[PDB]
């Protein structure tokens, strides 16, 4: 109802108004982001799945998930802060010889609330698009970071994955995940395994 | 020796409205509206 | 040759009843099915295109669903003007095959 | 208000040439994004697809009718035609020409007009 | 809108990708539908008259009528411009994602 | 209103097994994005970290306590436990269980609730 | 083993004074420091997480800053309820080390 007193939420003519604070729910031989999302990823939004000699498991990237949380929280906070809908407290009454002022009051009350309903709905849908593109760009910038780290030591299988020409242990898998990776150390073994393949 | 770049998915059925797409199922969402 | 199986080939219902016409595919038809309605002494018209989406000039009583091999056409309430033979046409392949036809009565 | 008008012979001898034409009126046949299709129906039987043509040039014909029939697109006279060779007892049918659009378009975002996205049909001609 | 041109031994011709064009039509139709549906401009039916000693309510009525119309004009023009820009980037990304699909 | 409640023996002999458990009430322990952590404090000394466990399965321990202690996540009983072997004089300490979240989230854009992003602690149990 | 050196280990101030607690790192801790506060006969609670960001339920008097090896925790005005031992915990590595603890008095 528009007439509210006290510390109150702003009034819109909306049935549903939900902000995306996550990725698209696309469930699913564990392959990367081209095939879909990982159900077994739980400790974050973005991350890695390694398979090597010692073991296999999912490892979330906490830094990119934290920066994504940092923008999504500011998006919801700016949605709350930028709305300046003024509260109606009483509702005005008019007699039989004040129909022109009654219609003007109804025009103002049915114009401002329509404008702010449009503004709130438009801001929610536009930043829903921006969130759903921001998450795709954040996965792609992670893939590009691992590609730029790995270079010619890795064979892409398509499907958001890399096969190392050389042999890596948990400490190497953990090194691509961390930002430190030694490209010239495994360069000769990558050359030997690339010449054989 | 494989590593992969993937993302989060779960059993959530939260549907949102995008401009060009309707009823997009998302992993996490917030409600802004009290009804 | 994707061969199309449509059931039930003879159907009878009264006014206000609800029926379901099911067309089955040999291979995988990925949302490429057209539903047709041939009223006697009249050219066929399309009701559902892309297996779920209503055409223009077609009432909201008709509905379509399904993916892959199995598809359904549900009429919500039969009217007396809904006396026609119903066909299913696939266009996923470059050779198109119609259904054999289900005549409601 | 695009309409398809069919002219047929109506009476052909067996082992002859069945020449049909479908004249497009109210629109252009030289517009991309449509299947210019030929559908026949045997009397007391169901619909059977024969062939299509597209202004791009693609033509597709039935596996039972690959070598016998041919379909052509007459761009200048705004019509498309079907010619059936070696006419037999099974070739007598109610022949329909159709404009099956490529895409489901209710607003004309591709087609350009709201009536472009529509599947129109010829009323039907009978060959014997 | 999107598709292929092949050159090989048998022949050469253009072939359209109907699935990506259909999905592009599916967003562009919903963009036009959202631009039509979201505008809630209220209709003026009569226009109010005022006498000589009601100039303050006359100026307030023209202020409301020329403020709401300017706000909805700005909203319509901004929504059309932003969704035009999103369409022109969406088509470029739809060609590039098709190129990336053929590359992969 | 997620609360972490601890049950301990309170009296263990030297060279024995210290079975400590921390029961999570008001929430699920089978939620990802948290470190289910065990912190001990010697009497009249400082805080010392012992181990953590996640719902994924990641597990880490102190370098002074790699082989002695173990930490487990009881998903069905909604608790996590710490078992200390070869208890000595230095093992007598005030043990705290904690839920350290992975991310700073005051809104619940990941956690889903505003109270998911909170670091909650057990009140403490004493072992001698 | 990333070792935490926290200074000054004994601190004394009155009500209204401003102090600064500094915790130093052996290796490089990139915004992965948690600031703790246990009041006697009470479980510890987190004040500052990610070395600069205030937790919920924590007043705005506490502040954190620093990156890499050096970090600072500044209390703007000491109240009588700010009588506690203050700890720094790193979680950059998978082996977490607490500080020795600074007891204000
Ligand atoms: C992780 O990164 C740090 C600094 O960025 C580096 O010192 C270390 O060697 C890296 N690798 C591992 C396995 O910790
Ligand atoms: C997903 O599963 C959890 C498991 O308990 C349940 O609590 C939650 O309600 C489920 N979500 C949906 C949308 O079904
Ligand atoms: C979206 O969902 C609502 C309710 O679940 C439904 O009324 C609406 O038709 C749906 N729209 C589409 C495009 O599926």
């Amino acid at each position: 109802h528009p007439v509210t007193i006290g510390e109150c939420p702003k009034y819109v003519r909306s049935t549903k108004l939900r902000m995306v604070t996550g990725l698209r729910n696309i469930p699913s031989a564990i392959a990367g982001f081209i095939e879909g999302g990982w159900t077994g990823m739980m400790d974050g939004w973005y991350g890695y799945h390694h398979q090597n000699e010692q073991g296999s498991g999912y490892a979330a990237d906490q830094k990119s998930t934290q920066n994504a949380i940092n923008c999504i929280t500011n998006k919801v906070n700016s949605v709350i802060e930028k709305m300046n809908t003024q509260f109606t407290a009483v509702g005005k009454e008019f007699n039989k010889l004040e129909k022109r002022m009654e219609n003007l009051n109804k025009k103002v009350d049915d114009g401002f609330l329509d404008i702010w309903t449009y503004n709130a709905e438009l801001l929610v849908l536009l930043e829903n698009e921006r969130t759903l593109d921001f998450h795709d760009s954040n996965v792609k910038n992670l893939y590009e970071k691992v590609k730029n780290q790995l270079r010619n030591n890795a064979k892409e299988l398509g499907n958001g994955c890399f096969e190392f020409y050389h042999k890596c242990d948990n400490e190497c898998m953990e090194s691509v995940k961390n930002g430190t990776y030694d490209y010239p150390k495994y360069s000769e073994e990558s050359k030997l395994n690339r010449e054989k393949i | 020796d494989t590593i992969c770049i993937g993302y989060h998915a779960n059993n959530s059925t939260d549907t949102v409205d995008t401009v060009c797409e309707k009823n997009v199922t998302v992993t996490h969402s917030v409600n802004l509206l009290e009804d | 040759d994707i061969q199309m199986t449509q059931s039930p080939s003879s159907l009878s219902a009264s006014v206000g009843d609800r029926v379901t016409i099911t067309c089955r595919a040999s291979q995988g038809i990925t949302n490429d099915l057209r539903w047709y309605q041939q009223k006697p002494g009249k050219a066929p018209q399309c009701l559902i295109s892309s297996a779920s989406r209503l055409q223009s000039g077609v009432s909201s009583r008709f509905s379509g669903s399904g993916s892959g091999t199995e598809f359904t056409l549900t009429i919500s309430s039969l009217q007396p003007e809904d006396f026609a033979t119903y066909y299913c046409l696939q266009h996923n392949s470059y050779q198109w095959t119609f259904g054999q036809g289900t005549k409601v009565e | 208000q695009v309409q398809l008008l069919e002219s047929g012979p109506g009476l052909v001898k067996p082992s002859q040439t069945l020449s049909l034409t479908c004249t497009v009126s109210g629109g252009s046949v030289s517009r991309g994004g449509y299947y210019w299709t030929w559908i026949r129906q045997h009397p007391g039987k169901g619909l059977e697809w024969i062939a299509y043509v597209t202004y791009s040039g693609d033509t597709s014909y039935n596996p039972s009718l690959r070598g016998r029939v041919t379909i052509s697109l007459e761009t200048s006279m705004n019509q498309f035609s079907l010619k059936v060779t070696s006419v037999t007892v099974a070739d007598t049918a109610l022949y329909f020409c159709a404009r099956v659009p490529f895409y489901y378009d209710t607003r004309g975002v591709f087609y350009g007009n709201a009536e472009g996205g529509f599947e129109i049909w010829g009323q039907g001609t009978m060959a014997t």
